[PDB]
RNA sequence: AAGGGAGGCGCGGCCCUUCCAAGGCUAAAUACGCCCCGGGACCGAUAGCGGACCAAGUAGCGCGAGCGAACGGUGAAAAGGACGCCCGGCCGCUCAAAAGACCUGAACCCGGCCGGCGCCGGCCCGCCGGCCCCGUCUCGAAACACGGACCGAGGAGCCACGCGCCGCGGCGAGCCCGAGGGCCCCGCGGCGGAGCGAGCGCGAGACGCCCCGGGCCCGCCGCGCCCCUGCGGGCGUGC
């Protein structure tokens, strides 16, 4: 099975074999763990100062003053308490935290490969959220050569159907519901293609379009292949890039890709062939249950247990 | 019954009081 | 992850699992490790016989590297040949060419005798040996060697 | 009221079903659920028990442990559900038919290079669902260093060890020792 | 996106740039369009306010054209005239509704010796950047 | 004192291995507040620094050392309130709107008009039936045991490290984002793999789906017998 490869126009240029890491199972577990290990090594530290609350003098009263027994500023004002206006926190925050965490080589792998394996999927694809009605092929190669004007690049964008995914992406662009537009977070724009080059100058005709984000393929991210932790990205893929995919693989060293395994519509097409089914065999049949009811009420009821009739009916 | 190897690790000092005795790492990338 | 932890199932419930009669304060047994010969001696002589005492001779400071001492079985000697010519020294089975096996290059000193050998002459070369790793290297037909 | 405590016991908890969140497993396991269900075949019932168990109930298996337990019956299928790992001390492999969940690298090319077959659990219930010939086999449950510990080290019936450095003499010299 | 690290993104440090500027820069700040036909005769885009200029005002309750008689540098405002807060009485004094310089095209320039030499100054750089590219 | 120092157990003797005290200079890789610059899954006015307010270490308190608050928000524009009438009020005026000393404007509590005279249940509705004050310590609380006039807002098992066990993921006789060097690439230890013995040291195959027990093998303690290189090797017996 090979892939199709379109030109900057639309029409069919190439073919290209496929690369394996596109025969890896899909793992949305593992795809989910590192994805959460990883964006949360990403963060900046925070606490809170570790004078607060204790810079002035208190000390408390003791019992017979009728009061109770927290530490008091001379005057009497409250200080030092959780509980009190203006005390330290019972817990204060602290920068020792660990803030990163710690993820194999290999899940980080199996996690890149996983995620890959899945934006190959025209059903993924379209269930994680992207437009593609009107696409030629999930694997999509187009050889580009060079863009450096938006124009152009918008112009390859529309001749081979990813135009709707931009637009969504342009046309979503608010400012969020929270506390979180006064922490330079104002605004959100949704996601759409991801282009990944390998030897041709794009990014500075892909960059400036909203939703686009730009990966050379040597050094892939995870966080771009499955934003939100969801895997299927829709992926536009330069020739070169596309060609060099199993070489990078070979790049990495006592590395082998992982075993692929079955679907459920395996399972389903198993057991209803023949060499399954014919070694059922079929179960007895159910006990017959009804409600209890007066037999001696009537005649047909009595004579279904006693039909001679020897029992008077009532 | 609690059967459990004793822990061996030395008790903090200095933690609010003297020199700074925690070092961090968010400067190794700079 | 601070939402899925026992403690905040306990919101509403006064005490937080520790008890009313009982309740929760500082340190009602003392801290650390100390009661061990007195009100904790039921634990330490239940799971922790010899704790309490001396044993032993003494060593001021002890030389690492010196006392370092990696060893070797008999049934561990032929995976050191890797895997694409042990097929043909087992086929050409020769008193005139024999595979020579040297274990402190793998770094290795003692050899001892546990498992056994493969009907194949053999010379191993190392360090030391122990007697029924001599006897077993010497019934297959291989010979023992002292190497520097 | 009603009497419901004497003569009748707490009721028990036991695994249902695997909690791993692996597809490969879950699909494995109702497959192998409706073939009991549909056939009877307490060899399916046991290999469906088998596939629900908690990795500490599912030690590995030697290439050599499986050569000596398949002799003068090698022309069975043997089944294993956890890994097959590699033993480097056994020099020379028989040939044999294998079906496990997994298999390392280096065991399924000795296997191969030996000339006997690696089967998955796929396989097995694609060409026989119900174990004509096959072989049943599991490892050492208790092979762990963690169940050497349990107990009470320091009575006088134990003979297990205890858990961390001790470094004095009372009670650790035998009987008349405390 | 930004590239430049000397420049802040953030907005607290943008708004408080903004207020508290310098004169020069609340000047600068303080820009407005020219129309089509001083735009092909001086080929400029863009000019500071300033008294003695005519301004034809759009996308407010105030429109129309007027000389600006006042520059409110504080509040980043001008005082147009003719453009007023309706008054209650006959006789009592204008009052200017003041309208915020983009909110405007100027009409008509006021020329002296530095704005046409600054026009001039702006040209040649414009010129500069037009034969590099 | 004259050749001397050291070799993680003292004294005396003979050696070996390896250095030259009682004088001096010296870059780099390392650490850090004030002040300036950039960033943040941080706080949002009883929070966050004590201190967001033209005048905070200010006003105020103490002989003194020293202690130390509270107070953010009109409107797009001040357009910040015409004219008339009584002798402060009324009318109305600006404005989208009085938002009129100011965003919204809850509760507790109160004044004027209108209606009527505690919870649960039945009935349309004032009858009949049931109902001690919660929280707490306690064998036992409605207690003449303690706390609590009312209302608002705040208010107490979080984090770091170490140890045990369980679950899940990856790989498996192996395994591993040390530090560092060029969300990607390369990257030592270490732990596991053999134990036992105070130590000199010696050193495990024989059986078994799994579990439990039996048997046998390795070390520590003891003892027959045979021998080669010998208080050393072999072969056995016992707790
Ligand atoms: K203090
Ligand atoms: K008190
Ligand atoms: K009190
Ligand atoms: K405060
Ligand atoms: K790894
Ligand atoms: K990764
Ligand atoms: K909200
Ligand atoms: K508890
Ligand atoms: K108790
Ligand atoms: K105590
Ligand atoms: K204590
Ligand atoms: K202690
Ligand atoms: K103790
Ligand atoms: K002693
Ligand atoms: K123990
Ligand atoms: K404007
Ligand atoms: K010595
Ligand atoms: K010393
Ligand atoms: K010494
Ligand atoms: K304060
Ligand atoms: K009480
Ligand atoms: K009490
Ligand atoms: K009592
Ligand atoms: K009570
Ligand atoms: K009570
Ligand atoms: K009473
Ligand atoms: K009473
Ligand atoms: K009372
Ligand atoms: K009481
Ligand atoms: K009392
Ligand atoms: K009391
Ligand atoms: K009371
Ligand atoms: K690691
Ligand atoms: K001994
Ligand atoms: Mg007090
Ligand atoms: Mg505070
Ligand atoms: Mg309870
Ligand atoms: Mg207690
Ligand atoms: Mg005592
Ligand atoms: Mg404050
Ligand atoms: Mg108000
Ligand atoms: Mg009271
Ligand atoms: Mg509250």
């Amino acid at each position: 099975p090979t892939v199709k490869v379109f030109g900057p126009t639309g029409t069919q240029v190439a073919e290209l074999p496929r690369p394996k890491v596109f025969n890896v199972p899909l793992r949305p577990d593992i795809i989910n763990f590192v994805h959460t290990q990883l964006r949360k090594c990403l963060r900046t530290p925070y606490a809170v100062s570790r004078y607060a609350g204790v810079q002035c003098t208190a000390h408390s009263w003791g019992p017979g003053r009728a009061v109770a027994r927290l530490p008091r500023k001379h005057g009497g004002i409250g200080a030092y308490a959780n509980f009190a206006r203006g005390g330290h926190m019972a817990h204060p925050t602290t920068v020792i935290r660990r803030w990163c965490r710690k993820v194999n080589l290999n899940q980080r792998r199996y996690a890149v490969a996983s995620a890959l394996a899945a934006s190959a999927n025209a059903a993924l694809v379209e269930a994680r959220g992207h437009r593609i009605a009107d696409v030629p092929s999930i694997p999509l190669v187009v050889d580009t050569d060079n863009v450096t004007k938006t124009k152009d690049a918008l112009a390859i964008i529309k001749a081979v159907g990813v135009l709707r995914d931009v637009e969504r992406c342009k046309d979503s662009r608010h400012i969020r519901a929270g506390r979180g537009k006064m922490r330079n977070r104002r605004y959100i724009t949704r996601k759409g293609p991801l282009v990944i080059y390998n030897t041709e100058d794009v990014a500075r005709g892909f960059r400036n379009l909203p939703g686009v984000d730009l990966c050379h393929v040597s050094s892939i991210r995870l966080l771009e292949l499955a934003p939100g932790s969801h895997p299927g990205r829709l992926i536009l893929w330069t020739k070169s890039a596309f060609a060099s995919l199993d070489d990078v693989y070979a790049a990495k060293q006592n590395y082998t890709l992982p075993r692929s395994c079955i679907t459920q519509t395996d399972i389903e097409r198993i057991l209803q062939s023949d060499a399954v089914q014919k070694t059922f065999v079929p179960k007895r049949d159910p006990l017959v249950i009804e409600r209890k009811v007066d037999p001696f009420s009537s005649k047909e009821a009595l004579a279904r247990l006693d039909p001679s009739g020897t029992v008077m009916p009532k | 019954g609690r059967n459990v190897a004793f822990s061996n690790m030395r008790r903090y000092k200095c933690t609010n009081k003297g020199p700074n005795l925690i070092k961090n790492w968010f400067n190794q990338p700079a | 992850p601070t939402r899925i932890r026992k403690s905040r199932k306990r919101r509403g419930h006064r005490q937080m699992g520790y008890g009313r009669v009982g309740g929760h304060r500082k340190h009602p047994s003392g801290r650390g490790k100390a009661g061990g010969l007195q009100h904790k001696r039921t634990s330490f002589d239940k799971y922790h016989p010899g704790y309490f005492g001396k044993l032993g001779m003494r060593n001021y400071h002890v030389r690492r590297n010196i006392e370092y001492n990696p060893t070797i079985n008999i049934d561990k000697i032929w995976s050191l040949i890797p895997e694409e010519q042990r097929d043909g020294f087992l086929q050409r089975k020769s008193t005139t060419e024999a595979p020579v096996v040297d274990v402190t290059r793998f770094g290795f000193f003692k050899v001892l005798g546990r498992g056994s050998l493969p009907q194949c002459p053999i010379i191993i070369k190392a360090r030391y040996f122990s007697s029924d790793a001599e006897k077993k290297l010497r019934e297959v037909g291989g010979v023992p060697l002292l190497v520097p | 009221g009603i009497d419901l405590k004497t003569g009748i016991k707490k009721r028990k908890v036991e695994r249902k079903e695997p909690k791993s969140p692996n597809p490969y497993i879950r699909l494995l396991h109702n497959a192998f659920k409706v073939v009991y269900e549909n056939t009877g075949e307490d060899f399916t019932k046991v290999l469906t028990k088998r596939l629900c168990l908690s990795k500490t109930n599912r030690p590995v298996l030697s290439v050599s442990r499986l050569a000596h337990l398949m002799h003068k019956r090698e022309d069975k299928i043997a089944v294993v559900a956890s890994t097959v790992t590699n033993d480097e001390r056994l020099v020379t492999i028989p040939r044999m038919t294998i079906c496990a969940l997994k298999f390392s690298a280096t065991a399924r090319s000795r296997i191969e290079k030996a000339g006997g077959r690696c089967m998955s659990f796929d396989e097995l219930l694609a060409e026989k669902p119900t174990g004509d010939n096959c072989v049943l086999l599991q490892g050492r449950r208790s092979c762990r260093a963690v169940c050497k510990k349990f107990g009470s080290p320091g009575r006088p019936n134990s003979h297990v060890k205890p858990k961390g450095e001790h470094k004095g003499r009372r009670g650790a010299r035998g009987r008349h020792s405390w | 996106m930004k590239l430049n690290s000397a420049v802040t993104a953030s907005r607290r440090k943008c708004r408080k740039a903004y207020f508290t500027a310098n004169a020069e820069t609340r000047a600068k700040m303080m820009s407005s369009r020219l129309s089509k036909e001083l735009r092909a005769e001086h080929k400029i885009k863009t000019m500071p306010i300033r008294r003695g200029d005519i301004v034809e005002i759009f996308t407010g309750g105030h429109k129309g054209t007027g000389k600006v008689v006042e520059v409110r540098r504080r509040d980043y405002k001008i005082c147009v005239e003719g453009i007023n807060q309706k008054a209650r009485n006959p006789e009592a004094k204008p009052v200017p509704y003041p309208i915020h310089p983009s909110n405007c095209i100027i009409k008509e320039l006021y020329m002296n010796g530095s704005r046409y030499r600054a026009i001039k100054r702006r040209q040649e750089r414009n010129a500069e950047r037009l034969a590099r590219i």
